[PDB]
RNA sequence: CGGCCCCCGGCGCGCGCCCGGGUCUUCCCGGAGUCGGGUUGCUUGGGAAUGCAGCCCAAAGCGGGUGGUAAACUCCAUCU
RNA sequence: CGCGACCUCAGAUCAGACGUGGCGACCCGCUGAAUUUAAGCAUAUUAGUCAGCGGAGGAAAAGAAACUAACCAGGAUUCCCUCAGUAACGGCGAGUGAACAGGGAAGAGCCCAGCGCCGAAUCCCCGCCCCGCGGGGCGCGGGACAUGUGGCGUACGGAAG
């Protein structure tokens, strides 16, 4: 059943596999008709935006991604906090909140608190009967559009410094090497026993 | 304070002043039917913090279930398989007994949805569990709209799909690593979805 | 001098220091909660895997008594947060005397 | 017995809870008064009972309780069992009547369980300070006796004839 | 493109309910024959048992679950 | 003994309601073989599928972490692309074989028991009339449930005074 040379395969339809397949002779039928529930729920709502609320700004988990810079799910309270607004307020004004996010650095929270108030600074609101509590004049002189499109800020936002150029010094010539990771990683599987072999110095007595 | 020391009262049953009555209902409950209408929870914290509330409209069975498991339905033992299916005696029928429980009776009420049981007795052979219901079309349930949720038709027989607290401790769903073997929907739809050909439609 | 290997991994970033969550305290044991218990085990008792294992606490063996309630409850560590508690209670059962 | 809780259950008869017909007319003269007469309290204590176990547990463990009635027979039997303890080990007396609805019947209402006392009027505070004592005499001056004793293990009428017809031939073979 | 009939969601009088916010002080704070362990059957890619079920043993509260090689000690991470 | 309060119970062509049955394309729970492949064949495979049995709906199931991670941390579920025919399993033979990252579709969150305060402030039925359609209500009086605990505030993101 094999010949010459060629490659060794496991080809996975030795289970019975025409009962279940699922041809695609209706995904235009299908993108056409998630269209439709755009057009038609972008304009049914509001002068509200589509594609949903202001997302935070949010670094990916591998270490192969910690370099980027994500849409995330909901300014974790924290940002609500320092930036003071109310939580169960926050949700009807358009912004998202997800209570089960952590902030464990002062960098990352100060990245989504100016971003907050950013937000904040161009929302305008519309007060129901024009006694206009907290909310000013006429509708921001007015509406100017009436919807937005892919996000608010725009989440992605991948900045990069520009470090333009530099002279190299004497400190930086020498030393920063190769040989700094040899020994950097000699104190990460040499280091526990050499907790313990201070410890036969210690009974030595 | 008092449902706190229920609570914890009941929570050690070894000690010999619990295991006397845990025991002297055992055989108050073997003499009485099959299945059968208690007309108060016989623990009235337990049922309560399942989502019983005393008024018109609940109904409160104790039905008994025997032990063991399921011994195969063949004739003789002649399985006529081959020599890994030869299971006459060692079978061990993979849902719960408690939800065996609830079934039978809600089997036999079929106007009565079931909100979800416990655990009320066991002697060697029978292991007995209170069953609480929930009458959908009375007027105390039909209202009070925190109870709605039940009056609707797509909670018709919530055991013989299997959506108690008992029942769906076995359908082997849940979060995590642990139960991503059921990480679409149910056990049988994951099956489905990987096990189906996605072709697309530029192949 | 950064480094992403090693002993001082990482970017080095400042670290928030914050109350703790709220479902991060769970089994604190909060007064009124151990009055309960406290009145409980003279209006209930104890069991009988526990009334044989102080008679071997009190005097023969330790190790064993450790090793009978490692049998007889699940793991290593359930059983030595039950042999150092089932001495205590026989502790001020003997020297409340 | 029947007669030391004669006066308990009479004591307690003129603290019983509002009933319908008069719960329904304390409503309407506050309002008849409130639109022309303006009083600050009508009931700045009202002696009454306190019903239910969930009620009477709490009042133990804050001592706002005088006196724990305390019943017979209960749908679950632990119910009702941590609460001799617990009165006596806070310090508050209490004392088991014949019957869960002998007691119902103090607050219009079937099977009540425990009845205890919070407050009673000073004018009968010594109905309350003569019969107290006595309560806490038969219960919490016992409690290392009522807390040792065991119960049953007797055998039948018929099974303990045939038991001492053998202590005749015995008696018989001494004499 | 009109005219003709019937039904949809959204004016305004008479309905009906109707004080939230930030700091400080004190107080409260949780689901048991369940969790887990021993064994047995099924199952999974889950491999020194991933899930499930039976039977036995049966918890604790700075406790418990998880951290993909059995285990003891030692920190930590996350979760309730 | 007679009367009464309850507790566990019965009986009815009592008043008023309810459930069975059919279809089964998709969905949910359980039980579930053999032909076939291994050039034989017992483990394996075919397959957790065919058949059998029960449950429903216009969708169902799933769901607001007892999670994934181990770094600059993500953040309910479901679905598609990738991860990947890879880790891993297997007479380590034949063969079966996930998930996290990442990009998209849609993106909605919440309730209670318990610990506590409010004098059960709760609900059903019955009768009258308010007054309105094809009826549902706040009023007015009478029987129940319920203190073995109804309703308000409350849910771990903290809450209460
Ligand atoms: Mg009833
Ligand atoms: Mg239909």
């Amino acid at each position: 059943a094999p010949s010459r040379n060629g490659m060794v395969l496991k080809p996975h339809f030795h289970k019975d596999w025409q009962r279940r397949v699922a041809t695609w002779f209706n995904q235009p039928a299908r993108k056409i008709r998630r269209r439709k529930a755009r057009q038609a729920k972008a304009r049914r709502i509001a002068p509200r935006p589509a594609s949903g609320p202001i997302r935070p700004i949010v670094r990916c988990p591998t270490v192969r991604y910690h370099t980027k810079v994500r849409a995330g799910r909901g300014f974790s309270l924290e940002e609500l906090r320092v930036a003071g607004i109310h939580k169960k307020v926050a949700r009807t004004i358009g912004i998202s909140v997800d209570p089960r996010r952590r902030n464990k650095s002062t960098e990352s929270l100060q990245a989504n608190v100016q971003r907050l108030k950013e937000y904040r600074s161009k929302l305008i609101l519309f007060p129901r009967k024009p006694s206009a509590p907290k909310k000013g004049d006429s509708s921001a002189e007015e509406l100017k559009l009436a919807t937005q499109l892919t996000g608010p800020v725009m989440p992605v936002r991948n900045v990069y410094k520009k470090e333009k150029a530099r002279v190299i010094t004497e400190e930086e010539k020498n030393f920063k090497a190769f040989a700094s990771l040899r020994m950097a990683r000699a104190n990460a599987r040499l280091f526990g026993i050499r907790a313990k072999r201070a410890k036969e110095a210690a009974e030595q007595d | 304070g008092a449902y706190k020391y229920i609570q914890e009262l009941w929570r050690k049953k070894q000690s010999d002043v619990m295991r006397f009555l845990l025991r002297v209902r055992c055989w108050q409950y073997r003499q009485l039917s099959a299945l059968h209408r208690a007309p108060r929870p016989t623990r009235p914290d337990k049922a309560r913090r399942l989502g019983y509330k005393a008024k018109q409209g609940y109904v409160i069975y104790r039905i008994r279930v025997r032990r063991g498991g399921r011994k195969r339905p063949v004739p003789k033992g002649a399985t006529y398989g081959k020599p890994v299916h030869h299971g006459v005696n060692q079978l061990k029928f993979a849902r719960s007994l408690q939800s065996v429980a609830e079934e039978r009776a809600g089997r036999h009420c079929g106007a009565l949805r079931v909100l979800n049981s416990y655990w009320v007795g066991e002697d060697s052979t029978y292991k007995f569990f209170e069953v609480i219901l929930i009458d959908p079309f009375h007027k105390a349930i039909r209202r009070n709209p925190d109870t709605q949720w039940i009056t609707k038709p797509v909670h018709k027989h919530r055991e013989m799909r299997g959506l108690t607290s008992a029942g769906r401790k076995s359908r082997g769903l849940g979060k995590g690593h642990k139960f991503h073997h059921t990480i679409g929907g149910s056990r049988r739809a994951a099956w489905r979805r990987r096990n189906t050909l996605q072709l697309h439609r530029y192949r | 001098y950064p480094m992403a290997v090693g002993l001082n991994k990482g970017h080095k970033v400042t670290k928030n220091v914050s109350k703790p969550r709220h479902s991060r305290r769970r089994g604190r044991l909060t007064k009124h909660t151990k009055f309960v218990r406290d009145m409980i085990r003279e209006v209930c008792g104890f069991a009988p895997y526990e009334r044989r294992a102080m008679e071997l606490l009190k005097v023969s063996k330790d190790k064993r008594a450790l090793k009978f309630i490692k049998k007889r409850v699940g793991t290593h560590i359930r059983a030595k947060r039950k042999r150092e508690e089932l001495s205590n209670v026989l502790a001020a059962m003997r020297k409340a005397a | 017995d029947r007669q030391t809780a004669t006066q308990l259950l009479k004591l307690a008869h003129k603290y019983r809870p509002e009933t319908k017909q008069e719960k329904k007319q304390r409503l309407l003269a506050r309002a008849e008064k409130k639109a022309a007469g303006k009083g600050d309290v009508p009931t700045k204590r009202p002696p009454v009972l306190r019903a239910g176990v969930n009620t009477v547990t709490t009042l133990v463990e804050n001592k706002k309780a005088q006196l724990v009635v305390i019943a017979h027979d209960v749908d679950p039997i632990e119910l009702v069992v941590f609460l001799p303890a617990l009165c006596r080990k806070m310090g508050v007396p209490y004392c088991i009547i014949k019957g869960k609805a002998r007691l119902g019947r103090l607050v219009h209402r079937k099977t009540c369980t425990t009845v205890a006392f919070t407050q009673v009027n000073s004018e009968d505070k010594g109905a309350l300070a003569k019969l107290v004592e006595a309560i806490r005499t038969n219960y919490n001056d016992r409690y290392d006796e009522i807390r040792r004793h065991w119960g049953g293990n007797v055998l039948g009428p018929k099974s303990v004839a045939r038991i001492a017809k053998l202590e005749k031939a015995k008696a018989k073979e001494l004499a």
